[PDB]
């Protein structure tokens, strides 16, 4: 919590983002929009 | 006569060009030059490459340092010593000088 | 760690490869292909009547697209447009965004060339790019709304293209009603390019379209280990005859115990060795073509004193029955 | 040219021509050779076939400066004029750009000044249409090798053309640089000749000293003995060791085989003797002389000897604290690079393990009101007067503490001085 | 006796023979067979081309066929312009010579429609110029392009030295595209067919042109790593002026200058024992393999000496001296290296041209290094 | 053919009109709307921008344009006997 933070690469966020989310949802064009965003 | 302060940036690694010349118009100019080189890096020698050493004719001179400490002693009297006459004050100024350096527990 | 590798593997030549490979992509499933081609081509109607509206048109999909935008773009819509506004037809812009040589300035050059120099634009020519766009924009939206260009961009997510800086200079220019925006982009990742803020200007639609071509002009430039064991092949077909010679006595020993350092050889026994057969002088007539031997990376040297080849057990007696013998 | 007449002024007040002054006029580096006396012929029977015969070829030397090449081919030339052709010094040092050697050519075929572009382009457009004559001496190839070899594959280029009126002469600083710089496309364009410059050997070096000496070696000076003005009231002679002159042969053959290094190690070794006299009878500047042997002894000593260790024993207390601390961290950890902050560590330490009286000082110069220093009294100054002074070296950081040092000079010479 | 070897030093080969096959639409003004000629260099290669269209253009219809070296541009474009000095004419130069669709306006000709071949001279240059697919391999693509409609196409000749060339190529052009295909070698000629053209080149015969069978001699020992026998003759050239000097003997003469001082003459080299000392000294230091100071190896000579004291400790200014007399013979190289803490700074990095085999033998005579090793 | 070669230029409904009838004149009640944000947001800064005399006038007056899409643009006042000048710098431009 305090030490600088690690290194990410792609899909390792929407590895943890299906899981963590309220099959019900499976589109990902905008979760592909607020990346850039 | 050429004074040179800090020749040893010329003497980089790259091209050297500028010393090659005058150190060759030392062996072929009816013109007669001087080159004066001044400098702090110490092996000033070893910095230059093959071709500008043998144009150059090896002659340095090491500056001297104060090597005891008496010798500042003896400068700094010759140093604020007025010798010419200008000011009444000044024959008495010049033994309160000497009178603080010649006590060693002033 | 007992790999299996693709230096195992029984290699095939220029002439051999895409040969065969054109045999493949012109009769493997050829019938099937226009069968698509054809039920597609009734979709042709809704992108004319689409396009009117300014909308920048996007196609995603697997397999190459090239061939089937550049039936739709110039045979079918290019001068479908112009006879139903009413002449020399409406100008055909393509980007190759797959041809990595593509710059910002270059390709706005042409367009300002190719859009209408109404007023002296050279004046504002002074990062003048975005300058010179915005002038372009406003003085375009008080104009009569008609298509006069429409531009394609292959592979969008191509290797110039999808610089930054690119990408914005696009943007701006999909706002403008004059000009229509038909694009294809073949990465699994084409939407991190653009955030609200771009496809406010771009008002993107999609399509799928997946014929699963395979992407003859787009092979090209992309290159693996088919494109050295390899390049050292062709340099001794052309040397003289005593390094043939030199090399052969060099690959016996060497592969006489993969390829690696330890059946290699000292250079010492090995200027012996080329003493015996009458070949090797001495160390310097020895060395001096062996230098051309490292010059092109032919053979490796680490330390007995080891020259050793490095190339694979498998491609030295390859080495040996073809181009030595 | 023009200005010589300016660099001409009037009033010469009778300058002293002492005794050792018409030695140094011609032991001057200015004025047949005797070392290199047939490969004088093997140039010149290699030149003077293409010459009379309308040619383009290329000549290969290379050696050790000191060795006459840059003396040598201005002798081929110089008794050709006798003898069709435009003679061109170029030189690859005296070039600022590398390019800049091109506008000089057809500067000198003509009289243009045009761009390093526009030359090449006239150059390559005289050297294939011309129909039938050109000396070029490129000088220190070294120079105009480094950027991308485009520059040496054109003056080798120009040689293959069959209607190219050029004689190219290469002078180099080694055998090698058409094997370890160029690549083998220019290497067949050099040719095989390859004329190969060795050392001088000691006995030509006696050989080439008395040719400058030889009028002079053991002749007679007319003398006053007022002003010490001599002329070639005594009559004075003048003599030279040759034992000495062998010792000043035997030395600079052994080490380098360079002939200014003979030539100049005498010349040191003149002026010696040159101050001696004055100083024994004071002429100012307005029985049998010589020139001993402890001269050239002292002069050939004085191209060796340091003074790094004497420097050090001269410099201050803090300088000769500084290094003895610095000694102690490399025999402490064996790792020859030490952090700074460990020897601002050290210096503290090594006062408590007249200390008192230099503590004091060692960090204040008295006074109570200022005292309490963390680091010592000009610890910048002496690190930054060891740092330009070429002993140590120092790595730059804006952390004056985690910069690293390193030394400079061998450090057990460090540790030899500091014994004293 | 200098008039019969002062003209010594000055159709023709069997390799024209193969590129009139090769250019065998070139008299019937057709668009000829498919020209990308190579070879290994100093193969006589630069000329043999020349030798070609000089005798191409001596014998040939209209007559205009030029030829420019790619050598001083970088760039494709004035190439495109050398085309035009042929016509001696006026235009707009610049944007013509630029792009690919702009070379196709230039191809229209004037007087009386013969045919345009263009000669690339020396296109490695390009080839090995800037980097590949950005600049010059696309650049090698344009040119290639023949898809121009009329017979009258910008036929290209190019030259280069390393074979890598081909394989560089997309596998588009590799599909039977252009002037590819005929990848036309040429083997360098061992004495078999270059030593012949010397013999006709020796029309204008000397009686004592020395024994042929020697001059055979000197082609077969010379054909182990050369190209070019006429400077091989000009190697000849040099030693036939040593018969004139005296009023493969030189081949000699050049070996011996060049293989010693590691078997025999390392003792000249070293007529110090302390020489021969300081040698062993630098070698002992290379133990630790690092950069290789004056001072290090000054470090582990002291630190040896007074362990044995076969000398006493000399300077480390005699120390740069004697180091210097293992250089100027050529058996240790010095250079200035890299160390990078505060600037560029050069520290002295040395390299040693001798082995312990080669070590071994020479200190066995000497029990004074013994102790030393 | 030419493929390899970047960017190379050629030179080659009883429905619908009542979509077109109600098409344009939906898009005539958008971009009159679109122009009244533009003309609300070149007010606001435009007064806010004068009329703020401070006593102590040795200090620039800043402006926090938050939630602000990068792209607002700016008209000034003539407010003649002065020139006033617009700079815009870009992240772009920001080296
Ligand atoms: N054999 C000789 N006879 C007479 N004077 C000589 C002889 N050799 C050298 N010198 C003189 O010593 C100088 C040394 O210059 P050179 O040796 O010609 O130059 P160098 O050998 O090319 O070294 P460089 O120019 O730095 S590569 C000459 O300019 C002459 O003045
Ligand atoms: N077979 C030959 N017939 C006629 N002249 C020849 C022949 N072989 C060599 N020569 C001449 O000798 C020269 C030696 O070739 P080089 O020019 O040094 O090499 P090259 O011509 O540059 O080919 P490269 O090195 O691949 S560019 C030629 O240029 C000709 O002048
Ligand atoms: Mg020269």
């Amino acid at each position: 919590r305090y030490l600088q933070p690690s290194l990410f690469a792609i899909e390792r966020l929407l590895a943890i983002f299906q899981a963590i989310f309220p099959s019900l949802m499976k589109a990902n064009i905008e979760v592909f929009q607020n990346l850039s965003e | 006569v050429f004074i040179f302060d800090e020749i040893d940036t010329f003497a980089g690694p790259v091209r050297q060009t500028l010393l090659y010349n005058l150190f060759d118009m030392v062996e072929h100019s009816r013109v007669p030059v001087c080159i004066f080189g001044c400098t702090t890096k110490l092996n000033i020698l070893e910095y230059l490459e093959k071709r500008v050493k043998s144009r150059f004719s090896q002659r340095v001179i090491y500056m001297p340092q104060i090597q005891n400490l008496d010798d500042m002693v003896d400068a700094v009297r010759n140093l604020l010593t007025v010798r010419s006459e200008i000011s009444p004050w000044v024959s008495q100024w010049n033994e309160t000088l000497e009178k603080e350096l010649s006590d060693p527990r002033s | 760690k007992s790999r299996h590798t693709m230096s195992m593997a029984p290699d095939v030549t220029r002439e051999e490869f895409s040969l065969v490979s054109n045999f493949f992509n012109e009769n493997f499933q050829k019938r099937p292909r226009q069968k698509l081609f054809e039920i597609q081509k009734k979709m042709f109607p809704q992108y004319w009547f689409e396009l009117t509206q300014g909308f920048s048109l996007l196609f995603y999909g697997v397999g190459s697209k090239r061939n089937f935008l550049e039936e739709f773009a110039i045979d079918y819509l290019s001068p479908k447009i112009a006879y139903s506004q009413l002449v020399n037809s409406i100008p055909c812009l393509i980007l190759n965004g797959y041809n990595p040589s593509c710059n910002y300035r270059d390709v706005f050059k042409e367009i300002t060339d190719l859009l209408v120099p109404a007023e002296l634009t050279r004046s504002e020519t002074k990062n003048h790019v975005i300058l010179q766009i915005q002038k372009m924009i406003d003085f375009y939206k008080n104009q009569p709304l008609d298509i006069k260009l429409i531009l394609v961009v292959h592979n969008l997510d191509g290797p110039s293209i999808r610089k930054n800086t690119f990408q914005t200079m696009l943007s701006f220019l999909s706002v403008i009603r004059q000009i229509a925006i038909v694009a294809s982009t073949d990465h699994i990742y084409a939407p991190l390019l653009w955030d609200n803020m771009k496809a406010q200007n771009y008002n993107f639609v999609f399509h799928d379209i997946s014929n699963f071509e395979p992407s003859t002009v787009e092979s090209t430039f992309q290159d693996v280990m088919k494109m050295g064991a390899e390049g050292a092949k062709y340099v001794l077909q052309s040397l003289t005859v005593n390094s043939k010679k030199m090399y052969k006595l060099l690959i016996e020993t060497q592969m006489q115990n993969r390829g690696t350092q330890r059946t290699g050889v000292e250079l010492k026994l090995f200027n012996h060795l080329c003493a015996a057969d009458f070949i090797a002088s001495n160390e310097i007539a020895l060395r001096s073509m062996l230098r051309e031997f490292i010059e092109h990376k032919m053979a490796n040297i680490t330390k007995m004193e080891i020259i050793w080849v490095p190339y694979t057990y498998a491609e030295l007696e390859k080495l040996l029955k073809t181009v030595l013998n | 040219s023009r200005f010589e007449n300016k660099l001409k002024t009037t009033q010469k007040h009778q300058i002293v021509e002492t005794i050792f002054s018409k030695v140094k006029k011609q032991l001057n580096s200015s004025y047949y050779l005797p070392a290199r006396e047939n490969e004088f012929a093997s140039i010149y029977l290699s030149a003077y076939s293409a010459i009379e015969s309308d040619s383009a070829t290329t000549i290969y030397v290379a050696g050790t400066p000191g060795v006459g090449k840059t003396l040598t081919v201005r002798e081929v030339v110089k008794e050709l004029l006798s003898s069709d052709f435009l003679y061109v010094e170029i030189n690859g040092l005296k070039m600022v750009k590398p390019t800049d050697c091109y506008e000089t050519l057809w500067n000198k075929v003509s009289g243009e000044r045009l761009t390093w572009a526009a030359s090449m382009e006239s150059l390559e457009f005289y050297f294939k249409r011309v129909p039938k004559t050109i000396v070029v001496l490129l000088d220190e190839l070294d120079a105009m090798v480094t950027k991308s070899q485009d520059i040496m594959y054109n003056f080798f280029n120009w040689t293959t053309y069959e209607n190219a009126k050029l004689i190219v002469i290469a002078v180099a600083n080694t055998m090698d640089l058409p094997e370890r710089q160029l690549g083998n496309k220019i290497t067949s364009r050099i040719g095989f000749t390859r004329i190969m410059f060795t050392g001088y050997t000691h006995e030509e070096l006696k050989n080439i000293i008395d040719l400058r000496l030889k009028g002079l070696n053991d002749s007679f000076f007319y003398v006053d003995t007022k002003t010490g003005n001599a002329i070639l009231v005594r009559k004075v002679r003048l003599r030279m060791s040759a034992d000495a002159i062998e010792i000043a042969s035997r030395k600079v053959a052994s080490v380098s085989g360079d002939a200014r290094r003979a030539l100049k190690v005498c010349k040191r070794a003149a002026e010696i003797a040159e101050k001696h006299y004055m100083a024994k009878h004071g002429y100012g500047y307005d029985g049998v002389q010589t020139v001993h042997i402890t001269h050239v002894m002292k002069a050939l000593n004085e191209t060796l000897n340091s003074h790094v260790i004497t420097f050090m024993t001269r410099l201050s207390f803090t300088a000769k604290l500084f290094i003895y601390a610095l000694l102690n961290l490399m025999k402490k950890n064996g790792s020859q690079e030490q952090e700074l902050g460990d020897i601002v560590d050290e210096i503290k330490l090594l006062i408590e393990v007249f200390v008192m009286e230099i503590a004091k000082t060692l960090f204040q110069q008295g006074s109570d009101n200022i005292s309490e220093q963390l680091r010592i009294i000009s610890w910048d100054f002496v690190l930054n007067q060891l740092l330009d002074a070429g002993i140590l070296f120092k790595q730059t950081m804006k952390n004056d503490r985690i910069c690293c040092v390193k030394l400079n000079i061998s450090v057990e010479e460090a540790k030899r001085a500091m014994n004293e | 006796k200098a008039l019969l070897q002062k003209s010594s030093e000055l159709a023709r080969t069997a390799e024209y023979e193969q590129v009139m096959n090769f250019l065998a639409k070139a008299i019937s003004e057709h668009r000829s067979d498919s020209l990308y000629i190579t070879g290994p260099p100093g193969t006589g290669k630069t000329a043999q081309l020349d030798m070609i269209i000089r005798q191409k253009f001596q014998s040939l219809e209209s007559v205009a066929v030029t030829s420019i070296n790619c050598i001083s541009l970088g760039e494709p474009s004035s190439i495109f312009q050398k085309i035009f000095d042929s016509f001696q004419d006026l235009n707009g130069p610049t944007l013509q010579i630029k792009n690919m669709q702009h070379l196709q306006k230039f191809l229209e000709p004037y007087h009386k429609k013969t045919t345009f071949v263009v000669v690339l001279d020396e296109m490695d240059r390009l080839l090995h110029a800037n980097t590949s697919e950005t600049q010059s391999v696309r650049t090698i693509l344009e040119l290639f392009l023949l898809a121009k409609l009329p017979t009258v196409s910008f036929v290209l000749i190019g030259m280069a030295n390393s074979l890598d060339m081909k394989d560089r190529f997309l596998s588009r052009l590799n599909l039977d595209r252009g002037l590819l295909p005929q990848t036309i070698v040429f083997q360098p000629y061992t004495a078999e067919q270059m030593y012949e053209i010397v013999i006709q080149k020796m029309s204008s015969l000397p009686t004592i042109i020395f024994q042929p069978m020697a001059i055979k001699f000197a082609a077969k020992k010379c054909a182990g790593n050369t190209g070019d026998l006429r400077k091989l003759f000009d190697v000849l050239r040099g030693s036939i002026e040593i018969y004139e000097l005296e009023k493969l003997n030189y081949i000699a003469k050049v070996f011996s200058k060049f293989v010693n001082n590691n078997s025999t003459r390392t003792r000249i080299a070293k007529l110090n024992i302390q020489q021969k000392l300081i040698l062993c000294t630098i070698i002992q230091s290379l133990k630790l393999n690092s950069d290789a100071t004056i001072d290090e190896s000054f470090d582990h000579y002291i630190k040896a000496i007074t362990k044995t004291d076969t000398l006493a400790p000399l300077q480390r200014n005699e120390f740069l001296e004697i180091c210097t007399i293992l250089e100027t013979c050529g058996l240790v190289s010095i250079k200035k290296t890299k160390c990078k803490g505060k600037t560029k700074r050069f520290v002295d990095k040395i390299d040693v041209d001798l082995d312990m085999r080669e070590f071994y033998d020479e200190m066995t005579k000497i029990s004074i290094l013994k102790p030393f090793l | 053919a030419d493929a390899q070669r970047s960017h190379y230029t050629v030179y080659p409904e009883k429905r619908w009109e009542l979509y077109h009838q109600l098409h344009s004149h939906f898009h005539d009640q958008v971009d009159h709307i679109i122009d009244n944000i533009e003309a609300d947001l070149k007010a606001e800064i435009s007064d806010l921008l004068y009329s703020e005399t401070t006593q102590k006038r040795r200090c620039f007056n800043t402006i926090f344009l938050l939630g602000s899409d990068s792209t607002t643009k700016i008209e000034l006042k003539d407010e003649s006997s002065r020139y006033n000048v617009l700079i815009e710098l870009t992240p772009k431009e920001s080296p």
